[PDB]
């Protein structure tokens, strides 16, 4: 099974998919390959909860029902290790008002 | 672009595998689209048709095009035993058409003019999808 | 393999090249990175979702789901979609 994700950090958002059965550590390899920075220099999260390297993305909560192509789940990414920065994700821009034309 | 009047009975199953209320449409021996009763989402219907006849399906409220067995038209084949299976599904719409669909379905068409976007988009919103249109399109092939 | 699409407000979206080559505009814009002076983040994230959706579901019998759009976003999405040609 593929799961579809947004790996997110600061103003960085990566779109990628992965097997339900691949590991949190394997996701970090993929990030490494993209953001050019080693797995030990990075932590991953769902919501606030820090993820363990040897757990699969399934075990971590990312599943078919839950991480669909058109509605990928978010994985929080954090950096630096001689001290970890705190998980921080710049929110997206807000949509305008709504035109009163909208019952 | 018409049905063949073979008079060789054919049994079909229309399954609506789509979030839309489906409108089946049989093309006449002349060529006029004939509309048939509608199918709620998920729901099925056992159908009596005939070898070599033409069908196509649409959203019944808005006439958005749908796919049957991956393609645009459906022609009941040699029936062999067992009823012929017609799977009705959303296409992957372009993101533009998709946006048109949503916007059409929220606004009254009177008020399209009052939407602040380019003018060309205003034309596109009015160019509603429709059978006669698509039959002209589909015909040229 | 990946390209970067930056939104009007700075957010950066990293996406597979072929996902991105969905859009002929982008095709031409790259050919790497591309800045979108007029597409805000809440728009360009939806766009990338549709790229991932498109690549997933095109050429599949495996019943397809509705690509959802919130009303608030519809207009901006329509405008980006028309520009990007996709
Ligand atoms: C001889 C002869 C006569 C005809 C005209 C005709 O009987 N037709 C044209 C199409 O092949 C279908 C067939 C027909 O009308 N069958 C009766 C019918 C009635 C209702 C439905 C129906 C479709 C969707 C939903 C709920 C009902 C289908 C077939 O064609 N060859």
């Amino acid at each position: 099974m593929d799961v579809f994700l947004m790996i997110r950090r600061h103003k960085t958002t990566i779109f990628t998919d992965a097997k339900e059965s691949s590991t949190v550590f394997e996701l970090k390899r993929i990030v490494e390959g993209i953001l050019k920075r080693p797995p030990d220099e990075q932590r991953l999260y769902k919501d606030d909860q820090l993820l363990d390297d040897g757990k699969t993305l399934g075990e971590c909560g990312f599943t078919s029902q839950t991480a669909r192509p058109q509605a990928p789940a978010t994985v929080g990414l954090a950096f630096r290790a001689d001290t970890f920065e705190a998980l921080c994700i710049e929110p997206f821009s807000s949509p305008p008002e709504l035109p009163d034309v909208m019952k | 672009l018409r049905s063949v009047n073979s008079r060789e009975p054919s049994q079909v199953i229309f399954c609506n595998r789509s979030p839309r209320v489906v409108l089946p449409v049989w093309l006449n021996f002349d060529g006029e689209p004939q509309p048939y009763p509608t199918l709620p989402p998920g729901t099925g219907r056992r159908i009596h048709s005939y070898r070599g006849h033409l069908w196509l399906f649409r959203d019944a409220g808005t006439h958005d095009g749908l796919l049957v067995n991956q393609t645009e038209l459906f022609v009941p084949s040699l029936n062999d035993g067992q009823p012929i299976f017609a799977n009705i599904t959303l296409p992957v719409y372009t993101l533009k058409e998709r946006c048109l669909q949503v916007v059409r379905s929220l606004v009254k068409p009177e008020n399209y003019r009052r939407l602040d976007i380019v003018r060309s988009l205003y034309e596109d919103l009015e160019d509603h999808p429709n059978v006669q249109k698509d039959l002209e399109r589909l015909t040229q092939e | 393999m990946y390209v970067k699409l930056i939104s009007s407000d700075g957010h950066e979206f990293i996406v597979k090249r072929e996902h991105a080559l969905t859009s002929g505009t982008i095709k031409a814009m790259l050919s790497n990175e591309v800045n979108f002076r007029e597409i805000p983040s809440h728009v360009l994230s939806k766009v990338c979702m549709y790229f991932t959706y498109k690549v997933r579901y095109t050429n599949s019998s495996t019943e397809i789901p509705e690509f959802p759009i919130a009303p608030e976003i519809a207009l901006e999405l329509l405008m980006a979609a028309n520009f990007l040609d996709c």
